[PDB]
């Protein structure tokens, strides 16, 4: 049951949706494993005197 | 005293003038011409 | 156009006269509305002074 | 009367070199020709060529004296070197040391040669080749702009110093210096005037591009043919424009406007220019006589401040 | 909230440049 | 013929003139003559 | 009989397919209704009418709601709430950066955001409605994307710099002559904005754009009205400078440099903001790069 | 109970997933 | 003013934990300046470095404005609308730019 | 005909909203009122 | 016919509607009426 | 354009002479409406004094 | 069909979504409610 | 049409007339709510005061 | 037949989608739920 | 025919038009006549 | 097109080494390359 | 015609007429005579 | 063939020419050998 | 033909002139050897 039968039918449309969800969790998972990382590691800026 | 000197008013007001009424001109004969009826490709058979 | 009266049948299709008849109607409800927030909002704070 | 292979393949002075064309291919592919092709060499190509010459030679081996003679000196700080007119004292006088501003007198005047007769190569080819000399005119709008840069306005000032640096950094400099010096060039009003012609040669730039290589499918861009019998393209290109801002140009007026459009920017800017040193010392303080300065009684400098 | 939003407005800035970029590989590519 | 004498007399000719005006341009800004209040 | 073409000359028809044709059927022609994005979307474009010249869109009418809204908002705040009645002197100005990201209706600079919202939405309504009527008419999507770097422009200065910076009082007022003030001071607090990488190819693809603009006119007009055999301006082209770019390939090159000038523009004033406080002091590594550190003495050395 | 709100919301994600992604791929 | 703060120079102003080889001009401060420069006290400072429609100097003297003011910007990191309403220099609009006067005339 | 029904009640329609907008934001940004914490 | 109608209509509607909102903005920001809390 | 005067017969089509009488009263109502808006508007705040 | 049913659904429900839109995003900024810490 | 009142069969579809009436229906219940809304955030916060 | 079910289903979709987002980040920003500091 | 009747006439009347404009702004500016209050 | 998103994947891979890379560096936080 | 006479015509003036200008320009700007007021 | 050999060459050649200047750059600027009064 | 010989002279030629100014410069500006004053 169905309306974009060359969407999730066919292999190659079918595919299409996986494609664009990983590739959405992946550059969500980079920008944000990125600013974690830079989060945690780096130190505060010094308090000042 | 609320009046802009000769110079302001000259320099860019009538430039200001000029320019928007030129403009104005000149794009009412650039229509003129664009719309006027020239050789075209009829549309129905080139296209 | 049978339904437009003939003074307004070079203006009007058939259908035109009747959303023509619903703007008209809905113009004056609004009216009717706006006169009463009109006068409610004077009442409560006058703009005029 | 006019061979356009002996145009391109004559030998010699008035005639060309490079004769064997040879092609880039990526231009080919990206811009669709790529042929380098012959470049006429025709006594006014010589002229400009050999006076852009000795200018630049003066100034390579002037930035070469001021690095002491160093060659990494001379790659580290090739873009903040310059050869500098003469300083205000003295300043429209030619018997100035070669190194405060000797340098730049010679390679200035050279540079005005080169371009006069880069200006008479243009006219001649145009005149040789059977088109019109509308591309000598618009660079004599451009070398309007340019001599009031170089020339007219360091006189009329009384000085060279007034004149530009001859360098990669001391054009930007100059541009700083004279808008400081003259108030705020904001306020200049022919300043604004050329700015308008400027932002306006862009916008007409990326319309005309724009417009052109979205109907290109029908060979719009073939103007030539266009100007004789509007084609499918360039009627797509008019309803466009109609429909979208209300008028349209055809083929022929699109180039008027962008013909005009440059040249005004180049002509209200030397007239700008010229007006800041000589009669309106200061800009802002003429617009605040003029009534064109808002008023700012309380600014928020929050935005300003580190 | 400093570098995480300016980054992604920088990020924005370079996705206004991709049109144009995807405009000159569509020449190229259509031009073979 | 391989060099044409047009061609010669303008390279030649604009040599010597460029030539000539930047010798006379580097003679006066040495100051070395006093020549024109040097 | 005369033969009217193009440019405007008569010429007397024996000294082509072409016919003379009035423009009304060139328009009535290319009609053609429902191609548009909103029609796409929704199954039908809600306004699929011309209202004289214009095409009405979906866009079209939200670009006209912007275009309203942003006047009558300009006005206001500059004729009213500053009381100037001349628009040279008038100063539309944003919330104070004291204010932060969030706007408020009593607080001054409520109207600069209206105006600034009303102003995007026109702008993005008038780009939606270039790809409509380019839609329409089987076109490139090129002058779309030419007007979309000029409104990603606008973007940056109003929404993404003010933003990034988190204050909202750092887009520019929309005064005449004092917009003029705001790029003055933010070129003058991070000195010498012309040591700005981005800031100076943006101004080489302006004065370039300025440049090739005049070219192509002049090549365009020199060619108009004679008897050329249309190598005339490719040898021209090609005797001065030995290289002739061709029809197609200045209208390319017209396209790419006038967005990219803006485009570059735009990361310049962004960086500007957030990244880099001076432009002078950005350029201090060059002498420090490690190949030409060493050697100099007196003054030149660094 | 903030990171217990968002595990809970980033699972109805995944589970929402499953379940229509399931469908499609059927 | 006391709206500047009640702060005054002493040793540590000028010394910053060095005794001798105190360097005013250091290489980082001149990175765009010419390594010869140094702030032209020579002047007198209420009005010397004034550049403004002048017409009885050029860009040579709005070079060494130029200079002077770059160095303030360097040693205010806060840059040149600190200062300045860049859109008249002239003005003393800003209130530390009459601040720089006095200390102008106190180096 | 004129007028099209169709335009004439587009454009009347848009210019009410438009304006009822623009009185009601010139009327909120007053602070003439106390209405919305005025 | 030297102007169609429809011409002149629209003509007038924007000249009025732009000069009553003009003519309401100078009013308004005069400050000299006391409407809207002066 | 038979119920247009044979005066305005080359200037008003039929539909346009209903269109045109329709604004002839609107502005007259308007001037109407605006006549005694300058009186009341007088009679609160004379703005000649 | 000048108007279709389908047209005045979708200018509608536009229309009504941005003024909801609209009217939220004013109340909220006009900080006059105490909702989301206001 | 058939299922289209006369009155409304000049402007209504067979099956516009049935979205017409969701369309309706919706609105009327969407109107209630917001009454219920406004009457409770008056009851919450009075925003004309 | 008007209104394909297909059209619906993909504009409430996209509805639903972008007011989901909008709604988040409105809530996120407002600092109320403190981007989940807490 | 050296000139169009009418290219004469569009040239002298905006001549005339804009030296008028220009006299009377230079004549209220210059305050030499107490016109329009000094 | 597996070309597309091989290209996309390796060049953000190459981008985010880079940039992790960096950030650690320049936090002083690891004792690696004297700090 | 290896060299046309309007050629060297053009050129020759134009060379003298630079060069006076240039001559002019250096003796003037030289001070090294009195002219106007030196 | 993936590979013209003159492209090759000339690839080759120019990165040792603009490596051997680098490395003599570097080399020479450490200061780390008395290589030209250093 | 892998290389025009041509080609290979003017690169050759035109590299060792450049090599031979790059190095006479940088042994002149060291002022290691008392050459022309150094
Ligand atoms: C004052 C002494 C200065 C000095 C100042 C100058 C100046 C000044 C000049 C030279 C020029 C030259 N000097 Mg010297 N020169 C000095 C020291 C030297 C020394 C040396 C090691 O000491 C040498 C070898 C030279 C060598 C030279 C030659 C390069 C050249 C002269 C001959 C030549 O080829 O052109 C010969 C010139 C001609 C054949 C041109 C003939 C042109 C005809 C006569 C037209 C003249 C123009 C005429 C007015 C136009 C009239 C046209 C009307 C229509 C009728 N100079 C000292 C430092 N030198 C001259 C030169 O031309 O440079 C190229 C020159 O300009
Ligand atoms: C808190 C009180 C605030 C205020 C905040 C709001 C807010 C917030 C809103 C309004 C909205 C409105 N307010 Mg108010 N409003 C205030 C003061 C006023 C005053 C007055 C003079 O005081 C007036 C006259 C109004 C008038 C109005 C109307 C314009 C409108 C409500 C009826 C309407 O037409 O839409 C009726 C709405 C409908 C018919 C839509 C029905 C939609 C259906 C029910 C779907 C809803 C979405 C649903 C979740 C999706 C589910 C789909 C799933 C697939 C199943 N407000 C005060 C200041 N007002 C509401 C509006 O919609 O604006 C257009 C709204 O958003
Ligand atoms: C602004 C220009 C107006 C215009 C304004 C006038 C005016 C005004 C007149 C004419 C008149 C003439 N014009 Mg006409 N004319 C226009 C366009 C045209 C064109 C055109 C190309 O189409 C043409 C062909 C003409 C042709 C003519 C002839 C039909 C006729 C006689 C002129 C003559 O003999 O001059 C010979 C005479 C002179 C040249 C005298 C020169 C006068 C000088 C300036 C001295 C003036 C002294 C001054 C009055 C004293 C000053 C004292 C101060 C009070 C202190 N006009 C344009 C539109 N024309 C004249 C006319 O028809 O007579 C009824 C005349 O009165
Ligand atoms: C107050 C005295 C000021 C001064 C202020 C002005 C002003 C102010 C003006 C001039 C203008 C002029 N002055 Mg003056 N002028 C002064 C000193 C001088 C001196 C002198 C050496 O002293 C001279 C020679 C002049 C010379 C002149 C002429 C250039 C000109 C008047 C005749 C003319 O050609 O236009 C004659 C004008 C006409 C032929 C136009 C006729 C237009 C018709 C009548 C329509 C008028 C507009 C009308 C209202 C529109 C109604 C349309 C409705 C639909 C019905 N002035 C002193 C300093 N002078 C006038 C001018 O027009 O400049 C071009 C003008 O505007
Ligand atoms: C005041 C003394 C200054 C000085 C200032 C000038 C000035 C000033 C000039 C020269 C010029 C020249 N000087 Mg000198 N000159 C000085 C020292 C020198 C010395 C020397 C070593 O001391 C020398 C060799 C020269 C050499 C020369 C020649 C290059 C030239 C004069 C002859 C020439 O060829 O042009 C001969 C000129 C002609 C053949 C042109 C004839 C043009 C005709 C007559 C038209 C003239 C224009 C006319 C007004 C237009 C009327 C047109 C109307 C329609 C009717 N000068 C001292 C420092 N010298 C002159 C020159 O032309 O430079 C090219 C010139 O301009
Ligand atoms: C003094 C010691 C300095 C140093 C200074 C230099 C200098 C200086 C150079 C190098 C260069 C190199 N060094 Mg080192 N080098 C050092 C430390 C190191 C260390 C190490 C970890 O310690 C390593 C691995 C290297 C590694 C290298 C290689 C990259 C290279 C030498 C072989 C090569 O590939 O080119 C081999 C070179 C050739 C195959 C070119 C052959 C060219 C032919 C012989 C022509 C030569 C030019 C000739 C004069 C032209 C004549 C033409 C006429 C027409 C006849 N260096 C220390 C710090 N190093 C050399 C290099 O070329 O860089 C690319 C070089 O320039
Ligand atoms: C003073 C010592 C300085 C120094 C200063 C210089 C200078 C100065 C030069 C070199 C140049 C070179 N030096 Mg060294 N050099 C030094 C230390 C070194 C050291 C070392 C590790 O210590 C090395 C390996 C080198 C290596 C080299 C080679 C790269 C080159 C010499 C051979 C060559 O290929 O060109 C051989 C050159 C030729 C084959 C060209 C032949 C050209 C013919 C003879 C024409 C000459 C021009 C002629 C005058 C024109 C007349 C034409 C007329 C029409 C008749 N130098 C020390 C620091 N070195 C020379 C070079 O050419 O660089 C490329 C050069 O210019
Ligand atoms: C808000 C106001 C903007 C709306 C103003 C225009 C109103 C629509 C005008 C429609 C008429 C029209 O199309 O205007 C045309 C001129 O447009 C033109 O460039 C006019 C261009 C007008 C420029 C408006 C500038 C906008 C200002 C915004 C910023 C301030 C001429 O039209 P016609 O030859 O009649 O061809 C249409 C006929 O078929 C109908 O009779
Ligand atoms: C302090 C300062 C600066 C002061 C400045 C002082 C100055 C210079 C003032 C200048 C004032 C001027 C010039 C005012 C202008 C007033 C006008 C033009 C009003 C137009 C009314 C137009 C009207 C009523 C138009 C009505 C149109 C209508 C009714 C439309 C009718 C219709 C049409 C045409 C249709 O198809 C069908 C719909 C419908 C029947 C409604
Ligand atoms: C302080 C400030 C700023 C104050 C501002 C003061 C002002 C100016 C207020 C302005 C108010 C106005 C003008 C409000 C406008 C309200 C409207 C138009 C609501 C629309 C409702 C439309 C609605 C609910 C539409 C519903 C549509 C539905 C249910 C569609 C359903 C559907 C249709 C028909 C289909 O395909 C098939 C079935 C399906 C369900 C998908
Ligand atoms: C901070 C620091 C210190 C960093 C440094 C760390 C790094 C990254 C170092 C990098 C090292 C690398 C990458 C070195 C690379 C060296 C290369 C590529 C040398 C090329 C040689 C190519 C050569 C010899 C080419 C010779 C060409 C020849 C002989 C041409 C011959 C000829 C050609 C081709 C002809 O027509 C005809 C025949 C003829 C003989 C004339
Ligand atoms: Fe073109």
């Amino acid at each position: 049951p169905t309306l974009f039968p060359e969407i999730t039918n066919t292999v190659r449309g079918r595919f299409y949706i996986v494609a664009g969800i990983i590739s959405v969790v992946m550059a969500v998972a980079s920008i944000a494993i990125f600013w974690w990382i830079f989060y945690t590691i780096t130190p505060a800026p010094a308090p000042p005197l | 005293s609320p009046w802009p000197v000769w110079s302001g008013y000259a320099l860019c007001f009538v430039p200001l003038a000029a320019v928007i009424l030129g403009f104005i001109i000149a794009a009412r004969f650039t229509d003129k011409q664009a719309t006027s009826a020239y050789l075209r490709l009829d549309p129905a058979k080139a296209n | 156009n049978d339904l437009v009266p003939d003074q307004w049948k070079p203006l009007f299709n058939n259908a035109q006269w009747l959303v023509h008849d619903i703007v008209v109607k809905t113009i004056y409800g609004g009216l009717i509305i706006a006169v009463i927030a009109h006068v409610l909002c004077w009442a409560w704070t006058p703009w005029i002074r | 009367p006019i061979d356009l292979h002996d145009e391109e393949y004559r030998d010699g002075l008035e005639g060309t070199i490079a004769k064997p064309p040879g092609h880039v291919g990526w231009m080919q592919r990206l811009l669709g020709e790529g042929q380098v092709g012959p470049i006429y060499v025709g006594l006014w190509g010589v002229i400009s060529f050999i006076t852009f010459f000795a200018s630049a030679f003066i100034i390579l081996v002037d930035y070469g004296r001021q690095v002491g003679w160093n060659p990494i000196i001379y790659l580290r700080e090739f873009w903040n070197l310059a050869v500098y007119p003469p300083p205000t004292e003295y300043g429209l006088s030619w018997n100035v040391p070669w190194d405060k501003g000797g340098a730049w007198l010679a390679a200035t005047f050279f540079l005005h040669i080169s371009v006069l007769t880069w200006w008479a190569r243009l006219y001649t080819r145009a005149k040789a080749t059977g088109v019109g000399t509308q591309l000598a005119w618009g660079f004599a709008s451009a070398l309007s702009l340019y001599f009031v840069i170089y020339l007219f306005h360091p006189l009329a000032l009384g000085n060279w110093s007034a004149a530009p640096g001859h360098g990669f950094r001391a054009i930007l400099d100059w541009t700083n210096y004279v808008s400081i010096h003259w108030g705020n060039f904001y306020y200049n009003p022919f300043h604004m005037l050329s700015i308008f012609f400027l932002l306006g040669s862009t916008l007409l730039l990326a319309m005309h591009g724009a417009t052109i290589v979205a109907t290109s499918k029908w060979k719009s861009e073939m103007e030539f043919t266009e100007m004789m019998a509007e084609g499918p393209g360039t009627q797509r290109a008019q309803l466009f424009w109609r429909w979208v801002m209300g008028w349209n140009a055809n083929s022929y007026n699109i180039h008027i406007w962008a013909w005009w459009f440059a040249a005004f920017t180049a002509i209200t800017g030397a007239i700008g220019l010229f007006l800041s040193g000589t009669l309106v010392p200061d800009w802002y303080a003429w617009g605040e006589t003029a009534k064109i300065v808002a008023p700012w009684p309380n600014p928020d400098w929050a935005q300003y401040v580190f | 909230m400093n570098w995480i939003v300016a980054t992604f407005m920088l990020m924005f800035v370079l996705v206004a440049f991709l049109p144009l970029v995807v405009s000159l590989a569509y020449t190229w590519v259509t031009n073979p | 013929r391989p060099f044409e004498f047009r061609t010669s007399v303008v390279v030649s000719t604009l040599l010597g003139l460029v030539m000539a005006l930047l010798i006379h341009f580097v003679v006066l800004s040495s100051g070395a003559f006093n020549w024109l209040r040097a | 009989r005369a033969l009217p073409l193009p440019s405007g000359e008569t010429l007397p028809a024996e000294a082509a397919s072409a016919e003379v044709i009035p423009f009304s059927i060139i328009e009535e022609f290319y009609k053609r209704p429902g191609k548009t994005l909103a029609a796409r979307f929704f199954g039908v474009d809600p306004f699929d009418f011309w209202i004289g010249r214009f095409y009405v869109g979906l866009f079209g009418a939200i670009s006209i709601i912007g275009i309203i809204l942003g006047v009558a908002f300009y006005l206001y705040e500059g004729v009213v709430n500053e009381g100037t009645l001349n628009i040279l002197a008038m100063r539309i100005e944003p919330p104070p950066v004291s204010q932060g990201l969030n706007v408020d209706p009593a607080q001054p600079g409520f109207f600069w955001f209206l105006t600034m919202v009303a102003a995007t939405i026109a702008f993005v309504g008038w780009l939606l409605r270039q790809i409509d009527i380019s839609l329409k008419l089987d076109m490139g999507m090129e002058v779309p994307i030419a007007f979309g770097a000029v409104v990603s422009s606008w973007i940056t200065l109003q929404w993404l710099r003010p933003i990034a910076m988190g204050a909202w009082g750092h887009g520019f007022p929309l005064g005449i002559t004092h917009h003029l003030d705001w790029v003055s001071n933010i070129g003058y607090q991070y000195y010498n904005f012309f040591y700005n990488p981005f800031h100076a190819i943006g101004i080489t693809l302006l004065f370039a754009s300025t440049l090739f603009l005049h070219m192509h006119g002049s090549a365009v007009l020199s060619e108009a009205k004679r008897n050329i055999s249309d190598q005339n301006i490719h040898v021209f082209w090609r005797n001065i400078l030995g290289y002739s770019i061709g029809e197609i390939g200045i209208h390319r090159v017209a396209f790419w440099t006038g967005a990219a000038s803006v485009l570059f523009s735009n990361l310049c004033i962004f960086l500007s903001g957030t990244f880099v406080k001076d432009w002078n002091a950005f350029w201090g590594f060059w002498d420090k790069m490690p190949i030409w550190n060493g050697v100099g003495q007196g003054a030149l050395v660094a | 109970m903030a990171p217990f709100l968002m595990a809970f919301f980033t699972i109805v994600l995944i589970v929402a997933t499953l379940y229509f992604l399931s469908m499609i791929m059927s | 003013p006391a709206s500047v703060g009640g702060y005054q120079i002493t040793c540590a102003t000028c010394h910053n934990g060095k005794a001798a080889g105190l360097e005013p001009y250091p290489i980082e401060i001149m990175n765009t300046l010419p390594n010869d420069w140094r702030l032209p006290l020579e002047l007198d400072y209420p009005g010397g470095l004034v550049v403004t429609g002048r017409k009885d100097v050029s860009n040579h003297e709005v070079e060494q404005n130029q200079f002077a003011m770059y160095h303030m910007n360097v040693s205010m990191g806060q840059g040149c609308t600190f200062c300045h309403n860049a859109r008249y220099f002239p003005s003393y609009e800003i209130a530390q730019k009459n601040h720089s006067i006095i200390m102008l005339q106190m180096t």
